[PDB]
Parts: C-alpha cells; structure tokens; sequence
C-alpha cells in the first residue's frame, strides 16, 4: 500500500530503516523502487483506482529517474485522488519535480545553493532547533523541551491559503546564505522548516526541509516528533468524522 | 552608529524605546530627532563590523516580523547605516494586527559576523512604536 | 466574420451541452480545484504548458499570517 522512492546516489535507504521498520510494525505493506539502478516504470492504479494510498520520496538529486516514474502530473492526479506524500529536499537534493509539484501547492522551497545558516544556535555543528518553533497541536503537541537536529536545511516561503499547515518554523535569527550573490530567500521566522498541506479532499502531504532529520544518527532527538509527524501524514493521527445531522 | 528612519505614514505617532532585558552587548542608546520628512532616530550600539545585518519589524509572539537590509557607505573608521522604513508600504497584514491588537510594533536589529565569539553578535529591540488611526477591516486579513 | 482568435477560453465552466442547431447551450460551473488555487492558473498550466518560466526567481509573497 506503500511506495519507498529513494535514490541510493546521493543517501542510501539503509540509514532510513529506524522509522520504515517501525511502520511494519503497524500494518504496511511497504514496497521498494530505487530510481537510481531501475528502469522500469512505477504503476499507480489497478483499474481506475488507487493501487497505493501512500508515497515517500527520500532525497534525490533531481533527474529523469524520477521524473519518469512520477512525473509532476502524474503527482497531482494522484494527490486529487485521495492519497498522502512525504517529501524532502536538502540544499544538495532539490529534485525539480517536486519543488514544481510544492510550488503548484503553494509551497516554496529554495534552491539548489542555497542554505539556512544560524548563528544565536546552541550548537555550531548543525542546525539544532528548539522546541519552541512547533506551530500546529494537533501534529506534534510537545511536553518537554527539546532540540531537533538539521544537518543541511532548506526553509521554504508559503502562501497564505486555507489548506496549507505549518508544522514547524526557523530561528528569527536564520537566513538563506547564497553562495553567489542573490536576495536571501527566507529571513527570519517567515522561513519554514516543515509544512504540510491537507487537500480538499483529506489528502496529506508533508514536506520535511532537510535529509539529516529522519535518518538513524538524530534518532534520539528526532525520534517523537518523526513518528507523529508519519502517524499525521498518513491520516492515522487526526481524522475527524461527522454522523447523525 | 546606524540611524535608522520611519519616514511616515501620517502625523508621527510616538516611540516607547523600552528594553527590559539583560546585559547582551548594551552600548548607546537611541536619540530621536526630528529634522525632516523623515524623522530620524540616531543610535550608537557595539559590534559595528558584522556580515549578517537586518532590522525586523513587527510582533515576535505573532511571528509576524518584517526584514529590512541597510546600505552602508564608506565613511572610513565609522559605522553608519539608513533603514528607510515607510509606514505606508508596510504589510497589511502587519498594519491590521497592529490595530486589532493593541501590542506594540517592535523594531529589533541583528549584527552577527558568522565567526565573533558567542555573545558578541547583537539582537535587541532597540525601538518600540505604537499607532492610533483608523485601520479597516472591510477586507479582512488572512490572519 | 469571427475568426478561433477572437474567441478566448474558458477556465470556469465546462460545457454540457449544446443542440443540434445550436441554438441552446448549457454549460456547468466546474468545482474549484482541491490544491485550492485559481482556476484560471490550473487553466494557463495545462493549456500553455510546452513554454513555462523554468527559471527560479522569489515568489515575491507577503507575510504568512
Ligand atoms: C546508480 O548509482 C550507482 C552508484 O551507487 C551506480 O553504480 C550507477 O551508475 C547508478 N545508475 C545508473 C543508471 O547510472
């Protein structure tokens, strides 16, 4: 019921198993297409219906790969129809069709150089975000102070429309630093770090800003906030259901 | 010593400079002055040598800040930069919060060079000004 | 004289039917779009597709609320 589309080239899948295990642990039926080796083609629906109700895209280079297994329409058909999408893209893996897909939903994310630096942080290693940025409740509602690790982030701008729902948010202090000269794309906390989308028609995507989140290293830190954040995504967290008007 | 301006929107309304908070890098304060269209606030504060450097203006509890970038010039042996903040060109949003809350629009400025030794970067509200006017709903903010 | 220029489309109504003289014609208000964004956008995108902005430049949004 589960596509796992990753890219062995840029970040294995075997450092991504902490969480996919705990999905099994549930009922799942996880499916596996590296974009990287394979050459045929994914197929989405069984007859005019949704043969996978859920997707994950870890990150990627950008390419034909992709692009061709699930190409930007392709994406949208299957979002319309009720089906969850979790994304990420790091300041190194920026997969064209995807930023295309977010910014059709709204969501912007930055390009390919650019990264979020912050100083004022507790550490200098990495991104260390604290607790206190958690925006939406009835996503992750957190109970003791802590500090989520990003290795290599990317914030993202947002519209200002009904569906979308932040999660999470950057440092007042962060900015989008450039490489070559440009405007900084986000600034402060109008820059995001999560964002989810809930479709029309209760379909979920969620768009984590950077690779070093779910990986195996940043379990400790990450690892209540990860499973709440999959648990939300995949409409098995907060669903609300009317009866006898 | 950056002098930063609010040209106007209308009249001048006022500007409570409270600061409250600790002892991070405190240096002169500002001095408001009158002088022209715009009316310009002259501030000496340390740290004048930073890569990083934006004034945000807004509500931090609400998260609705607004980034402005200075201009520097080459005066030699000074450190002197013009926010040019026009009370008119200001987010709606922004501008509607403000009146339908009755919070202060804060001004806080951010000096950082990515390499000074924790606790020289600087990050204080160095102004806090209020509006009284007549801001309408009629169309609605998406807040 | 009309020429197919002088006639722009549609991006809010479908068209459900029209007689055979076609002298009546009834179109459909087609439900706004489940992403949540103008009609008309979905329209420009899936008519003027095979030349689109693949530069990447600021959206030059205002303040999220
Ligand atoms: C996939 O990546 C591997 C490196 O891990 C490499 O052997 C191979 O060239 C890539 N696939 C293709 C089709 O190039």
């Amino acid at each position: 019921r589960t596509l796992v589309l990753y890219d062995q080239s840029t970040e294995p899948l075997e450092e991504y198993s902490v969480y996919l295990k705990d999905l099994e642990q549930r009922n799942y039926k996880l499916e596996y297409l590296d974009i990287n080796s394979t050459s045929t083609t994914v197929d989405l629906y069984d007859k005019e219906q949704r043969l996978f109700d859920n997707i994950i895209v870890f990150p990627t280079k950008g390419g034909k790969n992709l692009a061709r297994q699930i190409p930007v329409k392709q994406l949208i058909k299957f979002f319309e129809n009720e089906g969850n999408i979790l994304c990420m893209s790091s300041p190194g893996a920026v997969p064209n069709t995807i930023r295309l897909f977010l910014n059709e939903l709204g969501i912007y994310p930055s390009p390919k150089g650019h990264v979020i630096r912050d100083y004022f942080s507790p550490s200098s290693e990495e991104l260390v975000v604290s607790s206190n940025h958690l925006l939406n409740k009835y996503v992750y509602n957190a109970r003791k102070s802590e500090d989520f690790v990003f290795g290599e982030s990317s914030a993202a701008l947002l519209e200002n429309r009904e569906q979308i729902v932040p999660i999470l948010n950057a440092p007042r202090t962060s900015f989008t630093e450039s490489k070559g000269k440009c405007n900084s794309w986000t600034s402060g906390s109008q820059g995001f770090l999560v964002v989810g989308f809930q479709n029309l028609n209760n379909a979920r995507l969620v768009w984590i800003g950077s690779s070093d989140f779910l990986k195996n290293k940043n379990q400790d830190s990450n690892q209540e906030f990860a499973k709440e954040l999959l648990k939300w995504t995949f409409n098995e967290k907060s669903v609300i259901k009317s009866v006898h008007a | 010593f950056p002098s930063t301006a609010g040209k106007s929107r209308v009249m001048i309304g006022k500007v409570e400079p409270r600061i409250g908070i600790d002892e991070t890098v405190p240096t002169t304060i500002t001095v408001e002055d009158p002088n022209e269209v715009i009316q310009v606030n002259f501030a000496i504060e340390s740290t004048n040598k930073p890569f990083q450097n934006t004034l945000l203006i807004g509500l931090p509890n609400k998260n609705l800040e607004m980034a402005f970038e200075p201009e520097i010039k080459d005066n030699g042996k000074l450190s002197m930069y013009k926010y040019r903040i026009d009370l008119a060109k200001l987010d709606a949003a922004l501008l509607q919060e403000a009146s339908r809350s009755p919070e202060p629009i804060k001004a806080t400025l951010i000096l950082a060079s990515s390499t000074a030794k924790p606790k020289e970067n600087l990050f204080r509200e160095i102004l806090q000004l209020n509006l009284n006017f007549d801001v309408d709903h009629s169309d609605s903010s998406l807040v | 004289m009309i020429t197919p220029l002088d006639v722009p489309p549609l991006d809010y109504f479908d068209e459900v039917f029209t007689s055979e003289n076609w002298m009546v014609r009834i179109y459909q208000l087609k439900k706004d779009d489940a992403q949540g964004r103008t009609l008309r956008d979905v329209g420009e995108l899936t008519r003027s597709s095979t030349k689109t902005r693949r530069s990447i430049k600021r959206p030059e949004l205002g303040l999220r609320v």
